[PDB]
């Protein structure tokens, strides 16, 4: 359970499941959840759009976008292993975390219920190669092959 | 045989801030400042320690 | 800080001392802070696994009044001016296994 | 600082990370599975001789 | 039958560490008249194997060398140092315990060219933060300091009531740490009002939240999604 | 536990939460705000690696059963796992399933080469014990190599 307030939640959590929904305690859950959400989904802009009224501004936010972009490069978890069971691999300062799909549990996603026969492997994508020499019309490029 | 295991979390989290701007508690600052400059593993230790 | 009628000397107070009660504002109609946010500025051993003891002054307010409202626990909690978050969303993470 | 130093603008990205909701919907996951397994054997043998 | 007459080895050790291994037992069969008669063949399993090690194959941390020491900062005094992973942790191997960057005092060449803010006309808080004058004397807390309300003798309407903020109004405002998938600190300041009070219904039974400035609109519809 | 009292303690632990999960940072970034801080700084971290060696799992010989042995001071403590017991859990039985074997464990690493030409090295052997009977190698790297101090 993500979200809610603890002791309808712990109700619910608690519910073995055998019977499916516990109505009366999903319901009572679901006011909690009102009472107290859970981020469930989202847009993202860059937080360096934010860098907007200080002194400095300009140049703080110039210098925070190259640095957004090094960051980036240093710690993307392209350069992971890829997970197991199409899990996302996620790169928490120097370590890489799986994020599992719905129906894979387990810490890295490793063991996958009844349910989840479908072996498809999807294709995260690889690290950027470096720029490219700038070409013909003086642009560099740079590609990531998705393998 | 049962296993449970169970977590309630319910601060989804604190954020520390980062070691420049976080305030020492008094005590510990008192050992910090008693220190004795030098490696004397003994206070450093006990450092550890508490 | 002198005279915020909030205790910014971690222990002594001194900040707080013979100040008038012209001079201490209400700097914030709260000072209930959430309700174990001492334990997040402990020290911790990482070979034997234990909490010791208290490394981070967690309630320095810094004189702003940042309330929180927790929805989990309905009720308004003065976070210090230092953390950089401290949310209460609940997550409950069950597992059940019988042989 | 105002001149680039990596360092200390990671830190930014450290504490308050890259990037901020523009939009999103707040609620709460409610994810169960429950595995039922159960056998049973019986014999029963009678001889008279 | 009953099969448990025929007791399982023990479990074979398992055939792999780290990768999914199997590990396998069966049960010491002795043929025998009690086997023939009680359909022992047809309705006993015979041997099991399961699952082991399903762990994934831990993989250590590598960390790169140093590169030098930066240019020491002007008006941090704090030349800093840095190095990569050249491979992180995970599945459990053993983690990036050293620091990954260092930090060294150091006495500038060059000196400071940053400037105050000097906002102008707009009420520079304590702070530094500057808030629309409209906002001095708001009757609320717009710095935070209070220092836009500190010496005002009069203040502006307060709305009728205090209404509550929105249910868990932060969240919408915590920083996002795309390459982890995680919430970080706090960026928005969705305590602020603005000095007005939008508000919105969930129900016309509710006491009506106080909408903050930062979020132009704000839903209440419950989606099974 | 039945559902009533379960459901009321996870009511009770929002008013008295434990620390359940934390990211840690190395006590001597916080070394500040005092004479000599930045020499302090330095010395401390030399403590914490001097005391993760003093306290280091490595020197216990091991525990039979997978028991976790823990430097206490000077002697070693086998934390048996469940039902099993004695002065190296050589007793008893494990519940639950095992994949089986000994789990290798680390010996101490050996001292730091004085940064020759700036790079200090150490290794260890994974001896203690050797993986035996298909248990799992140890977990980590054989060797380490730093910067000179
Ligand atoms: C927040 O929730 C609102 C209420 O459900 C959404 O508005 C609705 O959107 C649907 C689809 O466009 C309309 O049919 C309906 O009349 C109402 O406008 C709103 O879109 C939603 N916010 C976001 C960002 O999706």
């Amino acid at each position: 359970i993500r979200g809610g307030r603890s002791e309808y939640g712990a109700a619910l959590a608690w519910e073995k499941g055998s019977s499916g929904l516990e109505e009366k305690t999903f319901s009572e859950w679901l006011e909690s959840v009102k009472e107290n959400p859970a981020v469930i989904d989202f847009e993202l802009a860059p937080i360096v759009d934010l860098v907007r009224n200080i002194p400095c501004a300009v140049t703080k936010r110039n210098n925070l976008r190259k640095a957004l972009q090094e960051y980036a490069a240093k710690f993307d978890p392209c350069q992971c292993a890829p997970c197991p069971n199409n899990g996302r691999p996620t790169l928490s300062g120097t370590e890489c975390l799986c994020v599992c799909q719905s129906g894979t549990y387990g810490e890295n996603c490793e063991k996958q219920s009844p349910d989840y026969k479908s072996n498809a492997v999807d294709g995260q994508w690889g690290c950027w190669s470096s720029w490219s020499t700038c070409d013909a019309t003086y642009k560099r490029s740079r590609t990531r092959e998705c393998n | 045989q049962l296993l449970v295991v169970e977590n309630t979390v319910e601060v989804a989290q604190f954020i520390n801030n980062n070691p420049e701007f976080l305030q020492l508690a008094e005590p510990f600052w008192k050992e910090l400042s008693h220190l004795p400059s030098l490696y004397d593993y003994s206070a450093y230790r006990r450092l550890i320690d508490q | 800080l002198v005279c915020n009628g909030d205790s910014d000397c971690d222990e002594d107070s001194a900040d707080e001392d013979r100040c008038e009660d012209s001079e201490r504002r209400p700097s914030c109609d709260i000072d209930k802070p959430p309700p174990n946010i001492e334990l997040t500025g402990n020290g911790y051993n990482e070979l034997t696994g234990q909490f010791r003891n208290r490394v981070i002054n967690t309630k320095s307010f810094g004189g702003q009044c940042r309330k929180v409202f927790s929805g989990d626990g309905k009720d308004f909690y003065r976070l210090s001016g230092n953390v950089l978050s401290y949310t209460f969303q609940v997550k409950i993470n069950n597992d059940f296994n019988y042989e | 600082p105002l001149e680039y130093n990596s360092a200390l603008y990671s830190r930014i990205f450290d504490d308050f990370g890259t990037h901020y909701f523009t939009s999103g919907s707040l609620g709460g996951v409610y994810d169960l599975l429950y595995q039922f397994s159960s056998e049973e054997l019986k014999n029963s043998g009678l001889t008279e001789e | 039958c009953f099969c448990d007459h025929y007791a399982w080895t023990q479990w074979t050790s398992c055939s792999k560490t780290c990768n999914s291994g199997t590990q396998s037992r069966h049960r010491q069969i002795v043929v025998d008249k009690y086997y023939q008669e009680n359909f022992c063949e047809q309705i006993c399993s015979k041997q099991e194997t399961r699952e082991c090690n399903w762990q994934r194959c831990p993989i250590n941390c590598l960390l790169g060398d140093f590169g030098p020491w930066s240019d020491c900062d002007p008006c941090i005094e704090k030349q800093s140092k840095v190095r990569s992973v050249l491979r992180p942790s995970q599945f459990g191997g053993q983690p990036c315990t050293a620091p990954l960057v260092a930090f060294q005092p150091c006495i500038p060449s060059k000196l400071c060219k940053i400037e105050e803010a000097d906002c102008k006309n707009k009420f520079r808080c304590d702070s530094g933060r500057c808030i629309a004058r409209k906002l001095e004397c708001n009757g609320e807390n717009d710095c935070g300091d209070n220092s836009d309300e500190r010496d005002c003798g009069r203040t502006k309407a307060v709305c009728t009531r205090k209404y509550n903020p929105i249910p868990s109004v932060q969240l919408m405002g915590n920083g996002f740490h795309f390459l982890a998938g995680e919430p970080r600190g706090e960026v928005l300041d969705n305590s602020f009002t603005g000095g007005i009070c939008k508000t919105v219904k969930s129900s016309r039974t509710s006491n009506p939240y106080r909408v903050p400035a930062n979020l132009e609109n704000v839903g209440f519809e419950v989606q099974t999604a | 536990g039945n559902k009533r009292r379960y459901s009321a303690w996870a009511e009770s632990v929002t008013n008295l939460p434990q620390v359940i999960k934390q990211k840690l940072t190395p006590l001597y970034e916080l070394v500040k705000e005092v004479p000599c801080a930045s020499v302090k700084k330095l010395y401390l971290k030399w403590a914490l690696e001097e005391y993760l060696d003093e306290f280091d799992p490595c020197h216990c010989r091991p525990c039979q059963n997978g028991g976790l042995a823990t430097v206490e001071g000077t002697h070693c403590l086998c934390h048996c796992k469940p039902y099993t017991f004695g002065a190296a859990c050589e007793q008893g039985v494990l519940v639950g399933n095992q994949a089986g074997g000994v789990d290798g464990g680390w010996s101490c690493w050996s001292s730091w080469s004085p940064c020759v030409q700036g790079k200090k090295t150490r290794s260890r052997e994974c001896n203690n014990p050797p993986p035996s009977g298909g248990g799992r190698s140890c977990v980590g790297e054989t060797t380490e190599s730093t910067q000179c101090e």
